[PDB]
DNA sequence: ATCAGAATCCCGGTGCCGAGGCCGCTCAATTGGTCGTAGACAGCTCTAGCACCGCTTAAACGCACGTACGCGCTGTCCCCCGCGTTTTAACCGCCAAGGGGATTACTCCCTAGTCTCCAGGCACGTGTCAGATATATACATCGATTAACGATGCT
DNA sequence: AGCATCGTTAATCGATGTATATATCTGACACGTGCCTGGAGACTAGGGAGTAATCCCCTTGGCGGTTAAAACGCGGGGGACAGCGCGTACGTGCGTTTAAGCGGTGCTAGAGCTGTCTACGACCAATTGAGCGGCCTCGGCACCGGGATTCTGAT
């Protein structure tokens, strides 16, 4: 058995190496769909739209994972915890 | 129902491309709660540039004009 | 289509695919990749009931099934009108047509019935009904 | 309709065809035959089980996702002509091509052939050589709804290919007089449909399908004594508040 | 419907600088949207130039400000040497 | 749990410079007419978007288990705060020189506009190779246990 | 003083993932082609921008007197930081489901283009009243002086 935290260092190594996209299509397409729901009834969304709102949306968990994680080491934790994600959250005046 | 679509493995690989090491049990909620939010923000920008059109479909410039409407300009899909 | 990477690098000679309504289109990816399956000289199809109704794939067909047609994609798209004055249309289209669809087809498909070949078929065997609904339901 | 979502007596007095289908099983499991017949996928298959497992007729299933191994198993399993069941669950398009049976009798329809070649290939899995018992066939539609439009375009279709396949069955050996044969008498057909283009309730009409003699007209007297004479109807809240959910 | 592009143009330019490179069109469509962004962004600063100032045309002179605004540092001063190197020699002949 | 006492709120009084109203004096807002044209509306085509199922398999999920780390607690020490004293540079008030912003009058030449002509660039094909994938083989690295070397103790 | 034993750092070996070499196979990329619409050439008018000249007001500079504020020091108490220990929560691997991915069918709604045809906005002439710069009051608020009240800290 490897030791707890180097599978995660060949994870960071692996998925920084890759362009792969992080999360599946049609969980991500039903979401978009229904948080479009409450705005228009009855829309048609093209294909690369949903790959667009896959990019960016990624793209901006990964910048907000960037910046919790620079809390959290700020906090001398390896740990990120939902007080350094709010705390981003609070610098960069998103809320 | 759908947000739980997004799958702790999923969140979990995300926090791995950013360089996170070690995370901890209560991430995936707010982080959830954090893609349904800018997703909104995203959504009802798009499908207002698609009303303002005429329009039933929500095409790739309409999500284009809405991230470059918030400040954050998306390349490769058109602009 | 997944073993089409191992399955197709040998040589083959008489292949047997059943039910030709799967088959369908040739634009689909198994037609294509049927391609990328090298060569068997010999071929064959078997099928319970031909195309669908509107048969604009005639040509993937007998493209598929025959050298014949596979130079000419286009053509036939016009020559289809028989199917799509009762008696002058069904005449020209219809007796026209078809009768020049008998004329090149006769010796390709082979078709029989139960009866021909028995006669212990009880009855024709098919029946319908009719149902009611519930006002509850019927306001939906 | 209902929170508990129990096996309910309301359940098949919904609609009209679990009382037509609550009419038939007695005389169904009466007669001694069995039944096919053919679904949509997904919850239809599921709630037909729930009726069938609430009057309690045991039935084999079949569908798209299940294995192999079952898939020859469950054939294997038709094959005992000791079969306490009679009816069982077969999907259109999977199962459609899923078996091969010369024991069968009966075949019942709900889809209505969003194509016709999917109706009329699994439509032959009853009639087979050496069958040796009589087959019917059932197709259930409600008046007043869009399905039996779907049955109007059916058979529009079926003269469609009438001048393609009904035009290609004459052709075997090339013969000559055979197709102005079935030109002037299926003619006559596609015209008695064109007519065709522009009750059951009672005890007997429905005896007349499955009775194919006088003597299964004569045992099936045995069950009117229950159904008919018996020693509720069919039928507001849910309308208003069905209403009310189903405008989102 | 014909809708014209950059690509030939960043083609010309990739076979000027790196003669045995080639691009996918992906990358392609990424340099599109970077020569129509840095095309709106110039454009904008000359409008909003030209309308503080109070003048109706747009000249050299807007767009070279608004290239020193744009671009920080040695970007806006390559720049500026390069365009004002072009607009010289098509004057110039 | 409480008085001494230092800071703050409250209230009455006073002086002033900016808020608020008035009055000529425009010059841009309103009206009346034209004149060309952008888009409103109807119609036609046909493409991609919608639903659904069949079928396989890589990924997710549930769980057992270990140990890495978050967090609470304690001790230390150091460094930044609260206050006094002393110095200095901000501030305000006035005065003076002047040059650069602001305007106006005159002029010219650069660009909008239109007409004419043609080829630079574009959709559509054609061939064709860069690299993505698969198999085989070897190297980098982590995780484990060893097994050597040095130091200390005992005889 | 020498030898032996114990402690602990000094040592190698395996299994996994990672890099390299060859073969192969394809789908996206590079190039040629017919065509057509937008770019270049040529010509003309006119109005905006350049340019000279003048006016003035706001910037810069200086000087002197006041004084609030900053620098400098000096105790000391509380908080930053290191260490230590506990417990529990998250990584890690394995067996089991499960929907994702890919394909394939059937339908059709709305994107996309065109062709008229007309209400609607640009544009110019005529006219005038709403808003603005200059100019007057006068009072709400800054400032102050005194008293009552409240919050902090050592008994």
């Amino acid at each position: 058995r490897y030791r707890p935290g180097t599978v995660a260092l060949r994870e960071i190594r692996r998925y920084q190496k890759s362009t792969e996209l992080l999360i599946r299509k049609l969980p991500f397409q039903r979401l978009v769909r229904e948080i479009a729901q409450d705005f228009k009834t009855d829309l048609r969304f093209q294909s690369s739209a949903v790959m667009a709102l896959q990019e960016a949306s990624e793209a901006y968990l990964v910048a907000l994972f960037e910046d919790t994680n620079l809390c959290a080491i700020h906090a001398k934790r390896v740990t990120i915890m939902p007080k350094d994600i709010q705390l981003a959250r609070r610098i960069r005046g998103e809320r | 129902d759908n947000i739980q679509g997004i799958t702790k493995p999923a969140i979990r690989r995300l926090a791995r491309r950013g360089g996170v090491k070690r995370i901890s049990g209560l991430i995936y909620e707010e982080t959830r709660g954090v893609l349904k939010v800018f997703l909104e923000n995203v959504i009802r920008d798009a499908v207002t540039y698609t009303e303002h059109a005429k329009r039933k479909t929500v095409t790739a410039m309409d999500v284009v004009y809405a991230l470059k409407r918030q400040g954050r300009t998306l390349y490769g899909f058109g602009g | 289509i997944k073993e089409r990477a191992l399955l197709s690098k040998v040589k083959w000679v008489h292949m047997i695919i059943d039910e030709g309504h799967r088959m369908k289109n040739a634009q689909s990816k198994l037609s294509l990749t049927l391609n990328t399956h090298y060569h068997a000289d010999y071929r064959l199809i078997l099928t319970g009931t031909p195309l669908q109704n509107n048969l604009p794939e005639l040509w993937a067909l007998l493209n598929f099934v025959l050298p014949k047609i596979f130079n000419s994609v286009k053509s036939f798209d016009e020559w289809f009108n028989t199917p799509f004055d009762k008696i002058e249309l069904s005449e020209e289209e219809t007796l026209l047509v078809i009768r020049r669809l008998h004329k090149v087809l006769r010796p390709f498909l082979l078709r029989r019935l139960k009866k021909d070949v028995e006669k212990e078929l009880p009855d024709k065997v098919e029946k319908v009904v009719k149902c009611k609904m519930s006002a509850l339901q019927q306001i939906m | 309709i209902n929170p508990t979502r129990e096996t309910n007596d309301d359940i098949w007095r919904v609609a009209g065809k679990f009382e037509l289908l609550d009419r038939i099983l007695p005389k169904l499991k009466a007669t001694g035959h069995r039944v096919l017949i053919f679904f949509q996928m997904t919850q239809i298959m599921d709630i037909m089980e729930d009726f069938l497992r609430y009057i309690n007729i045991k039935y084999l299933r079949l569908d798209g996702h299940t294995k192999s191994d079952e898939r020859s198993e469950l054939l294997r399993l038709f094959n005992a002509p000791d079969s306490e069941y009679l009816c069982f669950i077969l999907s259109t398009r999977a199962g459609g091509l899923g078996l091969n049976l010369q024991t069968a009798d009966t075949v019942i329809i709900f889809d209505t052939d969003w194509n016709p070649h999917q109706d009329l290939q699994a439509q032959d899995r009853a009639h087979r050589i050496g069958q040796k018992n009589e087959v019917r066939i059932l197709r259930l539609i409600t008046t007043n709804s869009v399905e039996e439009v779907i049955l109007e375009r059916a058979y529009k279709k079926l003269d469609i290919d009438g001048k393609v396949i009904q035009a290609g069955k004459f052709d075997n050996k090339s013969t000559s007089e055979e197709q102005e044969a079935l030109l002037r008498s299926l003619l006559d057909a596609e015209e008695e449909r064109r007519k065709k283009r522009e009750e059951e309730l009672k005890d007997s009409e429905i005896n007349e399908i499955l009775a194919r003699n006088d003597e299964e007209m004569a045992v099936l007297t045995r069950m009117d004594e229950d159904r008919s004479k018996k020693e509720k109807s069919r039928l507001r809240e849910e309308s208003e508040s069905a209403a009310v959910y189903n405008g989102r | 419907t014909r809708k014209e592009s950059y690509a030939i143009y960043v083609y010309k330019v990739l076979k000027q600088v790196h003669p045995d490179t080639g691009i996918s069109s992906k990358a392609m469509s990424i340099m599109n949207s970077f020569v129509n962004d840095v095309f709106e962004r110039i454009a904008g600063e000359a409008s909003r130039l030209a309308h503080y100032n109070k003048r109706s045309t747009i000249t050299s002179r807007e767009i070279q400000t608004a290239v020193r605004l744009l671009l920080p540092g040695e970007l806006a001063k390559h720049a500026v040497s390069e365009g004002t190197k072009a607009v010289t020699k098509y004057t110039s002949a």
